[PDB]
């Protein structure tokens, strides 16, 4: 079950700047041409986030932390993140969380699980579902439409949040054509879910599927490839925004009152 | 203008009264048109709980509230509601409820609150302090005991740090209470954190088992998929009415609306905290709801020890267009500053005896009457 | 428009009263200001043809 | 911007009414700043003491703007007074005052 | 120092002191401006050049 | 308890700031005069009395 | 130096904005008293030796 | 006001409250002004069979 | 005794019923380490005008 | 400055009416490549 693609291929993590990203709707109410202060864990603006590759043969899909939340934003065209996973430790020890996408559907769990190192998933194009070795303890399960639907065009923006004891997400998809780095603009991200899990979470990994369809060797960290494709992880922060709506309802503006005595 | 000023004599001038109210004639009701009752029976009258180390969480939706179904069935110990009165629950549709069950001790009832410290609160189960919803418990040791005693149900008694809210460790792990490291094995110093409860029909009231059922939800700012056992009644437009929108009582006028509301968006707000707008769950159509008080009043009175008869103001409004008056007299007289009722035109120029308005002034004179 | 607040309001107490009596006299004393600059002669006098 | 002084006038009296109603807003220490959401949720005896928390932040804010107020008239009454010397003494007769 | 000096206790909880816009210099120079020209000149300098 | 400490420093901070702006008109009328005083003494000869 | 307190101010709400304003307004006029009363002129006339 | 029920219902004894005897047997007015008693009668209201 | 705050070396010399050292207003503005036995004083870490 | 350390703005030798009133005796101005002067 455990491919361990230990392809050897060091590069230094690239850093960012987040413009102004990952503004969400913080209530489910409509307010339209006023603006409107609130406090809620946003990611700063022009704050420096971190910037993982997937091009060829670089692999990036490390162990990262969930401090507080998670603004997670890929610039894909070939659907290769199909999700991610959360918890502490990543063992059967431990309760963990799961988010996977088969097409046009999800797959969420909430179980015990010995997360295989170097986790992933395969295209040839099904292949392979080799990400946990093991499900115990199966407590909670979910299935709903796609999150990620469809040269890197489309800007799947998350943000991930654990409160109390509901695990809260706020998508979008914004299409552009910029292929180097975050477009520089706006956009809200509408909520999706609030699942109760009800558990413990300090770190986080992307799962990202390999493409094999050449020639196939002995899968082990050889004979795979995989297709460009980059996400960025930023971390919120308690912050205060001043939001702008328009008539239709929508955000189209925000200032960040701390990041500089101007915008205070 | 008598009662304001505390006095029965009111002196020659103008006086501002209260704005032109108009009491609302009906009172509807619009909850989303559902059949189904809640799953009171599988919650609160099913065998086979789960333990308080393990507390199953049940979403709920789609469903009546009628709580006096189980009036006949079961008497529940405990009940307290936090962040709703406990008579409202009739009125109220409730947005994410999810039932938590467990079982425990008589004595660990009282840690099921916010704020509460012992081993359930800080091991087992704890609850936010910005809690909304309601706590049930109910006696079963009729059901959860056994003789010779049931080890069935367990607790969570050591733990490195204390749980925050609504969160569950399932976790069987040895818990390392000494400086010397134990690797799965227990020892001296080293225990099992699980533990069984020792549930006897002997045993006292404290040591019995209790069954804790609670309940979280949101009231308003969402959509409503559970509700109560209220009936709905027909939509009434352009009058003032007595609404309640998915538990929001309230009191304006409802017409249609330009706005487009999201599918995660029900009510909608104003400059203020306010609900200037709302979604008809049954019809899907957005309303605007707007207060049917306004308009100041004004009063045109001489001394009153040498007339009775008054004249009144009513700014915004424009008689020379139902008007918004609290009755109509045969001398109307149009002005700038509103509409006169009481005093008749006349289109001599005097000093100014009543400073009406714009370039208005009364008085009082001739069968004597009130001029402007 | 709420009934509840508004007989609570009466409990309160009165000092809406007083907050109008003082916003009247602000009031009358803007009317006073204005005929006190502009109104300094009765006589109106026409500019000759 | 030649009238400056009027329409400062006219900007600090809306802003004064701007201000009163965007203050309905706050909670006062309370549940909500709704008061239907209140009634609605809890019962009479329950909902009194933040309807009076409410009711008295908004007498404060009330007593504020109409002290701001009184103090901004007493400011235009002495330029109105001022005002009525200058058209008494400059434009019905002639002023050997300097400046 | 901050319990013993004022200054400190007010600017610790919130409350400073702006400078002016003009210094005592520079007012010191208005008038002896307003001196001199009343002195050489008179009233005239109050009307013009 | 956190609230009623709001409160009530809200209500000084208030009432300092009336207290202020009283004394502030108090000032702007004594530097008003003493405009007019520099204008019409100072700059002038006046027949005013005292 | 209080988060809880700061967030809970927050929600209580703006009355310190208009404070503000209302200082910053009288620090303006007092800047404006200087002017007005010292700045009657703008030529600088020096006494002569 | 005296009267017999079981130790479940007795909590409903008390303004604000919901239930059987609250809704439909004795409801206490929210403005309550008095005293609410209660002892068991296990030897007394209880009969084999 | 929570706080936030500098802490630094203090020659306020307090008698042994007493541990913590107040200011003209209700404010910690002294305490005494109960390990080491020293006094030392608390000053609020945010000051000046921006 | 006797106001304070002023960040952003460049010393002028130079002497204009008030355009913006910092403090004591400093005036700052927009002007000139345009930038803050003191
Ligand atoms: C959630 O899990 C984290 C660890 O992933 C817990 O934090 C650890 O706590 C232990 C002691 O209990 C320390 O030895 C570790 O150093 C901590 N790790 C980190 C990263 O802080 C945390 O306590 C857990 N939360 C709860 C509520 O139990
Ligand atoms: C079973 C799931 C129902 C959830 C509905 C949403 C919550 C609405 C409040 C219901 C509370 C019922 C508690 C029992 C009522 C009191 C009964 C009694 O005192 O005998
Ligand atoms: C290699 O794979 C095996 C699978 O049995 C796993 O046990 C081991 O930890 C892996 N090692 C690395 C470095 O990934
Ligand atoms: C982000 O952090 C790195 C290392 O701390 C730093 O070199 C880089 O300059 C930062 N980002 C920007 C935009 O400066
Ligand atoms: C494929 O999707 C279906 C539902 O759409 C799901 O039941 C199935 O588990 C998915 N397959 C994989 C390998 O995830
Ligand atoms: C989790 O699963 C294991 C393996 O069957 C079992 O031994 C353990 O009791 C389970 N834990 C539960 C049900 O809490
Ligand atoms: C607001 O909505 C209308 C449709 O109702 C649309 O025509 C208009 O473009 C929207 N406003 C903006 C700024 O997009
Ligand atoms: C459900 O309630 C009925 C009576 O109301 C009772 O006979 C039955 O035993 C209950 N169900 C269970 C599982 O106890
Ligand atoms: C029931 O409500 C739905 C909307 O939820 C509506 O489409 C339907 O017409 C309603 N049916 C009746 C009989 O009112
Ligand atoms: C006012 O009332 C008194 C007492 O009734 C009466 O004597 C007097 O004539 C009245 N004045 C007028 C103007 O009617
Ligand atoms: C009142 O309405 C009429 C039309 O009905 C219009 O001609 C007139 O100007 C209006 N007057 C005012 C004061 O609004
Ligand atoms: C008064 O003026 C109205 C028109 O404003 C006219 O209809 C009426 O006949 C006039 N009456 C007298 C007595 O002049
Ligand atoms: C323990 O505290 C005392 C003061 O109460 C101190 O004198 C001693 O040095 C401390 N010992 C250690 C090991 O910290
Ligand atoms: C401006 O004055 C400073 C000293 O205050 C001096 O160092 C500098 O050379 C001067 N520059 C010019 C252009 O006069």
């Amino acid at each position: 079950q455990c491919v361990n693609l230990t392809t050897r291929t060091l590069l230094p993590p690239a850093y960012t700047n987040s413009f102004t990203r990952g503004v969400y709707y913080p209530d489910k109410v409509f307010r339209s041409s006023v603006l409107h202060s609130t406090q809620d864990l946003f990611l700063p603006f022009f704050s420096n986030v971190t910037w993982f590759h997937a091009i060829h043969k670089r692999f990036d899909n490390p162990v990262l932390p969930f401090n507080d939340g998670v603004y997670f934003a890929s610039t894909e065209k070939s659907n290769i993140i199909r999700g991610w996973i959360f918890g502490t430790t990543l063992d059967s020890k431990t309760q963990s969380l799961l988010i996977v996408n088969n097409a046009t559907n999800v797959v969420i769990k909430v179980c015990e699980f010995q997360f295989c190192n170097d986790p992933f998933l395969g295209v040839y194009m099904e292949s392979e579902f080799r990400v946990y070795s093991s499900a115990n303890n199966c407590t909670f399960e979910y299935v709903s439409q796609p999150f990620l639907m469809d040269n890197f065009k489309n800007l799947r923006e998350f943000v991930f949040k654990n409160i109390d004891g509901y695990f809260k997400i706020y998508s979008k998809h914004t299409p552009i054509n910029l292929v180097r780095d975050l477009p520089q603009g706006f956009s809200a991200l509408e909520p999706l879910v609030d699942l109760p899990i009800g558990i413990n979470i300090t770190r986080f990994q992307t799962l990202l599927a390999l493409h094999r369809s050449w020639l196939t060797p002995g899968d082990s960290s050889s004979g795979w490839t995989a297709g460009a494709a980059a996400y960025y992880v930023g971390y919120l922060q308690p912050r205060t925004f001043l939001l702008k709506y328009n008539e239709n309802g929508t955000i189209t503006d925000a200032v960040d009152c701390a990041l500089d005595p101007l915008s205070e | 203008t008598k009662c304001t000023l505390k006095s029965f004599t009111v002196e020659k001038g103008i006086y501002q009264t209260s704005n032109f109210r108009v009491q609302p004639t009906e009172s509807i009701v619009r909850f989303p048109n559902i059949t189904n009752l809640c799953p009171f029976g599988e919650v609160f009258n099913a065998t086979r709980f789960a333990s308080v180390y393990a507390w199953n969480r049940k979403r709920i939706s789609n469903c009546v509230a009628d709580y006096s179904v189980l009036y006949n069935s079961a008497s529940f110990s405990t009940f307290k509601c936090y962040g709703v009165s406990p008579t409202k629950l009739n009125d109220l549709c409730f947005t994410n409820v999810y039932a938590d069950s467990f079982v425990i001790r008589g004595d660990e009832v009282r840690q099921i609150a916010p704020g509460q410290t012992g081993k359930i609160a800080d091991y087992n189960y704890k609850l936010p302090d910005d809690f909304t919803g309601c706590v049930i418990a109910w006696n079963s040791n009729n059901l959860d005991s056994k003789v010779g005693g049931n080890y069935n149900y367990l607790y969570r008694l050591f733990r490195k740090s204390n749980l925050k809210p609504f969160e569950r460790d399932i976790s069987t792990e040895i818990y390392q209470a000494g400086s010397t490291p134990c690797n799965g094995v227990e020892g001296f110093n080293c225990y099992f954190p699980l533990q069984s409860y020792g549930f006897q029909p002997t045993n006292g009231v404290g040591y019995q088992p209790y069954r804790v059922v609670v309940l979280s939800f949101e009231l308003l700012h969402a959509p409503a998929t559970v509700c109560g056992p209220k009936k709905s009644t027909n939509l009434v437009k352009n009058k003032c009415v007595n609404f309640n929108f998915n538990g929001l009582t309230g009191t304006g006028v409802l017409t249609e609306s330009n706005k487009k509301f999201l599918p995660f968006q029900q009510f909608g707000r104003d400059i203020a905290d306010t609900t200037d707008a709302v979604r008809d769950p049954q019809t899907l159509e957005i309303l605007d709801i707007t207060p049917c008080s306004f308009g100041g009043v004004s009063v045109i009175t001489p001394g009153t020890n040498t007339s009775n008869e008054v004249a009144v103001l009513y700014q915004d409004v424009n008689c020379t267009e139902t008007w918004r008056v609290y009755s109509t007299g045969s001398n109307v007289f149009q002005t700038r500053a509103g509409c006169l009722i009481g005093a008749e035109h006349v289109n001599n120029s005097y000093e100014c005896d009543i400073p009406i308005g714009a370039g208005i002034c009364a008085s009082y004179q001739t069968s004597q009457s009130i001029i402007a | 428009d709420s009934t509840e607040c508004s007989n609570l309001l009466l409990q309160y107490g009165s000092f809406c009263t007083q907050l109008n009596r003082a916003l009247t006299g602000i009031a009358v004393e803007q009317d006073k200001n204005t005929q006190e600059v502009f109104a300094q002669v009765k006589q109106i006098y026409k500019t000759p043809p | 911007s030649a009238l400056g002084k009027l329409q400062d006038v006219v900007n600090q009296n809306a802003q004064a009414l701007n201000t009163l109603v965007k203050q309905l807003s706050s909670n006062f220490g309370a549940i909500s700043s709704v008061l239907n959401d209140i009634l609605s949720r809890l019962d009479p005896p329950e909902a009194e003491v933040q309807i009076d928390r409410l009711i008295t932040g908004r007498l404060q804010s009330l007593q504020t703007y109409v002290t701001q107020q009184l103090i901004r008239a007493a400011e235009i009454r002495a330029s109105a007074n001022l005002a009525a010397t200058k058209m008494s003494e400059c434009v019905l007769g002639q002023s050997k005052r300097v400046d | 120092i901050a319990a013993r000096d004022l200054i400190c206790a007010q600017k610790f909880n919130g409350l400073t002191v702006l400078p002016p816009l003009l210094t005592d210099e520079m007012i010191a120079q208005y008038t002896s401006a307003l001196l001199a020209g009343t002195i050489t000149s008179g009233w005239t300098f109050g009307a013009g050049a």
